This record gives C-alpha cells, sequence and structure tokens, in this order.
C-alpha cells in the first residue's frame, strides 16, 4: 500500500556530505547591498512571485535586471538566494550580482547579470540544426552542474533561458522553483509550466529528483526540432497528461505507474483512453526535415520517458552522439 | 510561470 520509493540515480547523497550551512536556507543571514545604486529603466514584465525590470548599476553605468520579489515566506526567499549563491559562478548559471531591499516593496530585489536575450518565439524560429544542439549542450553544462551541486531547477521552459544569439551567450535564469534535492524527501508536485511538467508531476508522484529536468529539456527538444511550440500542449494538468499519453503510449503510462504502485487520479478514467505509442517520424514534415536526424530522435527517445529512473542523466546526455558535431568551449 | 510552489 502507497507508492514505492525512488532515488536520483546519480548526485544521490551529495547534500549530507556538505556542511548544514549549504542546504539549510532557513538559517542562512542575507548580506544586503545598497538600492541606491540602481535606477529602474523600464519593466519587463511580472508573474504570481515577483516583478522583473531592466535597471542600471549608475556606479559603473552598466546595465542589470532586477527581479522585485513579491511577499512570500521568509524560508521561499532565502531558498532562492541560498541556491543563487551556491551555484553563482557555474557554467551558464545566471549571475546574482546584488541584492538590495526595494524601498518600494519592502521585499527583497535581486539584481541579476544583464543578458541581450531575444524572445524565444522570434528565436526559435531562426536556429539552425547546428544551433539547437549548440545551445541544448549550453543548457546541459548549466543542468549538470546544478545536479551535481544537489539542486533541481524544476522549472526548466524556454522563458527561463535567456540567449544572446549575436554573442552566443545562454544564461538559465529564474531558481525561484528549485530546491535541494534529499533521498527519499517527498515534493510539491507543483513546480514547473503545465507543458513542461514531467509525469511524475502529472500523476501526483512526489518523491522525484534531478530527472524532472530532463523531461522538461526533453519537451524544449521537441518542440525545436519539430517546430512546435509548445509539444504537449495540453489544456489543463490533466489533458497535459493526456497529450502525453497520446504520443509515448497508454502502456507505458501504466507500466510506470504500476512500477511505483501509483494510482491514478479517477478523473483519468472516461479521459485518458488506449494509445499506442507513435514514432517520431509522424511529426517530421517538410518544414522541419531539416532539423530532424537519427540522432537528434535517439537523444529525444532517451529524454522523453515516463520513468524518471530511465532518462538520460545531464551527464549522460553530453555523451550522446547527437553533440559530435558541435564544438566545444 | 501557471502553477505555483511551497514545497
Ligand atoms: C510566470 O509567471 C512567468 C513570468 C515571467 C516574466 C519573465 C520576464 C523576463 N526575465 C525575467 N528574469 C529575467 C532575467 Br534574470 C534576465 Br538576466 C533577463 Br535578460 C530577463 Br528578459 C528576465
Amino acid at each position: 500500500s502507497g507508492p514505492v520509493p525512488s532515488r536520483a540515480r546519480v548526485y544521490t547523497d551529495v547534500n549530507t556530505h556538505r556542511p548544514r550551512e549549504y542546504w539549510d536556507y532557513e538559517s542562512h543571514v542575507v548580506e544586503w547591498g545598497n538600492q541606491d545604486d540602481y535606477q529602474l529603466v523600464r519593466k519587463l514584465g511580472r508573474g504570481k512571485y515577483s516583478e522583473v525590470f531592466e535597471a542600471i548599476n549608475i556606479t559603473n553605468n552598466e546595465k542589470v535586471v532586477v527581479k522585485i520579489l513579491k511577499p512570500v515566506k521568509k524560508k521561499k526567499i532565502k531558498r532562492e538566494i541560498k541556491i543563487l549563491e551556491n551555484l553563482r559562478g557555474g557554467p551558464n548559471i545566471i549571475t546574482l550580482a546584488d541584492i538590495v531591499k526595494d524601498p518600494v516593496s519592502r521585499t527583497p530585489a535581486l539584481v541579476f547579470e544583464h543578458v541581450n536575450n531575444t524572445d524565444f518565439k522570434q528565436l526559435y524560429q531562426t536556429l539552425t540544426d547546428y544551433d539547437i544542439r549548440f545551445y541544448m549542450y549550453e543548457i546541459l553544462k548549466a543542468l549538470d552542474y546544478c545536479h551535481s551541486m544537489g539542486i533541481m531547477h524544476r522549472d526548466v521552459k524556454p522563458h527561463n533561458v535567456m540567449i544572446d544569439h549575436e554573442h552566443r551567450k545562454l544564461r538559465l535564469i529564474d531558481w525561484g522553483l528549485a530546491e535541494f534535492y534529499h533521498p527519499g524527501q517527498e515534493y510539491n508536485v507543483r513546480v514547473a509550466s503545465r507543458y513542461f511538467k514531467g509525469p511524475e508531476l502529472l500523476v501526483d508522484y512526489q518523491m522525484y529528483d534531478y530527472s524532472l529536468d530532463m523531461w522538461s529539456l526533453g519537451c524544449m527538444l521537441a518542440s525545436m526540432i519539430f517546430r512546435k511550440e509548445p509539444f504537449f500542449h495540453g489544456h489543463d494538468n490533466y489533458d497535459q497528461l493526456v497529450r502525453i499519453a497520446k504520443v509515448l503510449g497508454t502502456e507505458d503510462l501504466y507500466d510506470y505507474i504500476d512500477k511505483y504502485n501509483i494510482e491514478l487520479d479517477p478523473r483519468f478514467n472516461d479521459i485518458l483512453g488506449r494509445h499506442s505509442r507513435k514514432r517520431w517520424e509522424r511529426f517530421v514534415h517538410s518544414e522541419n526535415q531539416h532539423l530532424v536526424s537519427p540522432e537528434a530522435l535517439d537523444f529525444l527517445d532517451k529524454l522523453l520517458r515516463y520513468d524518471h529512473q530511465s532518462r538520460l542523466t545531464a551527464r549522460e546526455a553530453m555523451e550522446h552522439p547527437y553533440f559530435y558535431t558541435v564544438v566545444k568551449d | 510561470x501557471d502553477d505555483d510552489d511551497d514545497k
């Protein structure tokens, strides 16, 4: 009775060998900067957790991005900050330059290095087969680093990947959902955006790990090489699992939930149906044929798997023949 | 976004 436990197959026990300070973010003391050093230029957007602005560091006259947090539990702000400090300097991790107290909101404001990002909707229409492989490898460097530091991103999606295409620069941003991986810990399944939620979240399996990020990256890859954005376009969280099952098949879905003794929400009874696994070539056509290769499909196939334990790790993914043609460094 | 976290 109850679900079967699960462990990450890599980087399992990294946090228990660190000192308590590394992962116990509740006791982290935030070192504050000076909010006067930054002038807000224009608002870039806002979600449920923050407001984001382009700003200028008035001292060195450099452009920055300021994330003004909305009031949330102090432990969650400390979690994002402690994760940003732990990962600072890592490959393709956005750099947290400063932390100030916003005088209006009275909440913390995070100052980030600026990236000349082109929005992904316009940019992805111009990416070549080589560009997709190049940037995918760059994303994998960031994911492998943070996984090796005991951290799941949990919100991998195009809007959290800043790309300066003119200078071949890529940064992984928005660590507000990131958590430390502790083996056997049951996590909140309400993470990531709908289109990039792993099946473990969609079936309410709480004991997931880094491999969640690899499913989300597989979603990004499928969307880029097939020119279908997003690839699994569910109308809600339940239709999202149906969308996956229409491509991967219901057989492997039931094998997955049976392995972990998971019981699906009975509202799937009348919507899930019976579907065979589709061959990837059905999504190939004249307009995306130049982005599809045997290597790309094998790689995608090893990422988009129901069983989180069977997906490629970030480190394994970088060894895939899909990246042989990419010049490194 | 489009979801929300606490754990
Ligand atoms: C869900 O509610 C998503 C709301 C997303 C708003 C994103 C705005 C753009 N953004 C956010 N952080 C950014 C950083 Br850090 C940098 Br650096 C840059 Br260049 C941008 Br455009 C950022």
